[PDB]
RNA sequence: AAAGUUACCACAGGGAUCUUGUGGCAGCCAAGCGCGACGUUGCUUCGGCUCUUCCUAUCAUACCGAAGCAGAAUUCGGUAAGCGUUGGACCCACUAAUAGGGAACGUGAGCUGGGACCGUCGUGAGACGGUUAGUCUACUGAUGAAGUGUCGUCGCAAUGGUAAUUCAACUUAGUACGAGAGGAACCGUUGAUUCAGAUCAUUGGUAUUUGCGGCUGCCUGACAAGGCAAUGCCGCGGAGCUAUCAUCUGCCGGAUAACGGCUGAACGCCUCUAAGCCAGAAUCCGUGCCAGAAAGCGACGAU
RNA sequence: CCCACUGUCCCUAUCUACUAUCUA
RNA sequence: GGAAGUCGGCAAAAU
RNA sequence: UCUAGUGGGCCAUUUUUGGUAAGCAGAACUGGCGAUGCGGGAUGAACCGAACGUGAGGUUAAGGUGCCGGAAUGUACGCUCAUCAGAGAAAAGGUGUUAGUUCAUCUAGACAGCAGGACGGUGGCCAUGGAAGUCGGAAUCCGCUAAGGAGUGUGUAA
């Protein structure tokens, strides 16, 4: 991080993102 | 709870309060001393003119309780070197008198009275025999050293304290060149040094001690603290007999209150008297140091002139500062 | 429970209408002369959603209301959202 | 009010260091320092 | 003769089961890509006490910016969570102020307050039952064996914690300023609130000092003498404990934010910024204060 | 509601026995 | 000081 | 001929049906899992490789080569400085940087900077204590030039 947010994502995050991306 | 600058809450791992901070050196003030060491004896009520600008009691008197400390002269058995490394500072060497006093060679050992007395026996021997050791080691501490504290014990025979083993500690010399030191506590060995002549009875002093221990609480008590800002009001010594008699009172006493103090004895050698409470209760050792930052407001820098001290019997309602004006007053008894 | 949980306008009451919710005066703009005049809702025509609810008389997206235009009765849709937007802003279907 | 660490109050503690202290405090030293 | 219809539908059964500060609608434009932004026209069960911390989306305290901001008292806007944010019944008064929130069932193993099935009788209606069914660790302190030959003294300080807060009074003043009405501030100074750490000179409280005295009753045939009574009762009572019911003390350096500037290019001008450099907040980091690594260490004494 | 009263409270402090603790 | 405590004179002392 | 076991689902692609504040909902489609360990993705039911007797040697896939970690702190060319770098909130904002694309001036002297002009009818016309270009409302003409507006703002009671 060191802003202030965890760049790392959650697993389960990344794969609606990757569902967001794809709709 | 209280401020959580002062836990963890535990008991403090030392029965004399050692000096944690020294006021700064400066070369351009010649070479004295900083601390001493003196025993605490209790405290009394006296009434002082309040010579303070812009109060309200301007011009008037007030009642002030006072502490009295016993500081019995106290011996300068050695010296240590400090030197400043980049961990810090670190004892290079130390140099220690020929003769040693029994009150100092006592805090050597557990059991004296058992012991073979065989502490600086060999120091003392190649003491007499060769000086060049004791040279050699003394200009290593000039050349090499740049902070020099004093190895200086109390003499509790002095007081009335069943103890007999001397508080033993270190004093920092401040002020001069390092030689300047090195030079002040070579000709100050074996000798003894006086709080008159450290401290006089018009500067703003810290008084530092273990505060008395209250058991167990829902550990509470005996903790090691730092009394800031505490007046001395006077330096009475213990040979004259006008010590507790002030330019506005006469009457020819001594410090110790009629009927002595509590728990601790009547004070003969020179006192000390402080404002407000200190830390510590009856018969303990007390610690006090200069003021590591200069700070002297009115409080601290106006001029203090006793007028009455009280002397009577704090055992008990006591009403009559001497026995002398005690008989005057009550009729004559039938012993 | 069993009420109506949209604006509309005033056995077979057998939900719940708020007095709140209900509304009597619309905003209706006319077409050709683009002008918002507030006329009292007269009743309701239909609404597309259900037939109930043009029985109930529920004022929502696409239903048509008949408003008094004496001062300018005639029907108009509703273009708007009124349990979203707060007022009953409709055009006029001239 | 200011606390302790006010950086005005500071640079008039500076100010009246050499003002009202120091000097009347450094021969104090030397007089009990030559007794 | 009956039949269709029911989203006016009602009674049983079967299936299904991120968030915050900008209104909408309709037109006129409309950079542009039939839409079309900014603009423009209309009209209108929950609920609260304590507690711990934490967030700042800051009520007060500190410092700045702006405003017809003379002064004073304000208003708005920045940095800012260091420090606070009461006492009683929409109030109330105090107060510098009585800010908003989190701990998704804030803290109910801190705390409290404000039935289902079946049956039976039943039209448009509701009741009178039989079964029933809940499930070591952390912290606070306290010792402590041990490398360092052994024991002891005097110290070093890696690291961890931190603390002070706010107000009104004097002077500067009835000056600056103001037609007048009014009326500042800085330096310096004295007190008081809140909190923190101590202390028991004095004062109050405390009584198993069963210390002294008095009273009641009891027991020795009497006098006296004593002894008593689960601490019989009363007065005083050291010592100790204790009390914002008593008393003391509560620190200094830099670096910054907002912001004000200096030199100065970029961009032959200019510019507080780009490289650089000052001034500057109750902020930050140190100092001071507390702890001392129980597997960090030094000097020294003896053997 | 008025009056009186009191550690209910501001704000707790002290004493006593028992408990609690250790030992066999 | 005297119910300001707490939803409240609950318990004590007063009588 | 006869005789066991199975009659679920999950995930994903594509087409399509409507869509809806936004999610999504309905089919079909063949896949992957399901019966299945292994390499990699820091860790993992669904991602990239690969499918299995016990071993030796060689070589690879996916992914990697600063150190933890086996393997170049390799080679070549560029971009980037973040006082919260990097490994949907979207419309935009930025005197942040780098390339281009288009259009403009330029020895008749490019910008920028210095030295000036920046005029005459005219104070055009109204407005009102007054506004002479710059309280304001309509006009917006003009002669001279190298060029000067019925004036770009400051300013002025004007």
């Amino acid at each position: 991080s060191l802003k202030k947010k965890s760049k790392r994502r959650t697993t389960r995050l990344r794969s609606r993102i990757e569902k967001k991306a794809a709709e | 709870h209280g401020s959580l600058g002062f836990l963890p809450r535990k008991r403090a791992s030392r029965q004399r309060g050692k000096v944690k901070a020294f006021p700064k050196d400066d070369a351009s003030k010649p070479v004295h001393l900083t601390a001493f060491l003196g025993y605490k004896a209790g405290m009394t009520h006296i009434v002082r003119d309040l010579d303070r600008p812009g109060s309200k009691m301007h011009k008037r008197e007030i009642l002030e309780a006072v502490t009295v400390i016993e500081t019995p002269p106290m011996v300068v058995v050695g010296v240590v070197g400090y030197v400043e490394t980049p961990r810090g500072l670190r004892s290079l060497t130390t140099v220690w008198a020929e003769h040693l006093s029994e009150e100092v060679k006592r805090r050597f050992y557990k059991n004296w009275f058992k012991s073979k007395k065989k502490a600086f026996t060999k120091y003392a021997k190649k003491y007499a025999e060769s000086t060049q050791s004791i040279n050699r080691e003394l200009e290593r501490i000039k050349k090499y050293c740049s902070v020099v504290r004093v190895l200086a014990h109390t003499q509790i025979r002095k007081t009335p304290l069943a103890q007999k083993k001397a508080h033993l500690m270190e004093i920092q010399v401040n002020g001069g060149s390092v030689a300047d030191k090195v030079e002040w506590a070579r000709e100050h060995f074996e000798k003894t040094v006086d709080i008159k002549s450290t401290f006089e009875q018009n500067e703003m002093i810290d008084v530092i001690g273990v505060t008395r221990g209250k058991g167990n609480e829902g550990n509470a008590g005996y903790m090691h603290r730092t009394q800031l800002n505490s007046k001395i009001y006077r330096i009475g010594a213990g040979d004259d007999a006008k010590n507790a008699s002030t330019d506005f009172d006469a009457t020819e006493k001594r410090i110790t209150p009629m009927g002595g103090f509590v728990r601790y004895g009547v004070v003969e050698n020179d006192f000390v008297m402080l404002n407000g409470a200190t830390p510590g209760p009856v018969k303990r050792v007390l610690t006090l140091r200069k003021s590591l930052l200069t700070h002297t407001s009115r409080k601290a820098l106006e001029p203090v002139s006793l007028k009455w001290i009280d002397t009577a019997s704090k055992f008990g309602h006591g009403r009559f500062q001497t026995p002398a004006e005690a008989k005057q007053f009550l009729g004559t008894l039938k012993k | 429970k069993r009420m109506i949980t949209k604006a509309t306008f005033v056995k077979y009451e057998r939900f719940i209408r708020p007095m709140a919710l209900r509304q009597k005066k619309a905003n209706v703009t006319h077409k050709e002369l683009g002008v918002t005049m507030q006329l009292p809702i007269i009743g309701v025509k239909k609404n597309p959603q259900s037939p109930t609810y043009t029985q109930l008389g529920v004022l929502t997206k696409g239903t048509v209301i008949e408003v008094n235009v004496s001062e300018l009765g005639k029907y108009a849709q509703i273009t708007n959202n009124p349990e979203l937007d707060g007022c009953v802003n409709a055009l006029l279907l001239t | 009010t200011s606390g302790p660490r006010d950086n005005n109050r500071n640079k008039w503690a500076k100010k009246h260091l050499k003002k009202g202290k120091r000097a009347k405090n450094s021969n104090f030293s030397k007089f009990l320092k030559k007794k």
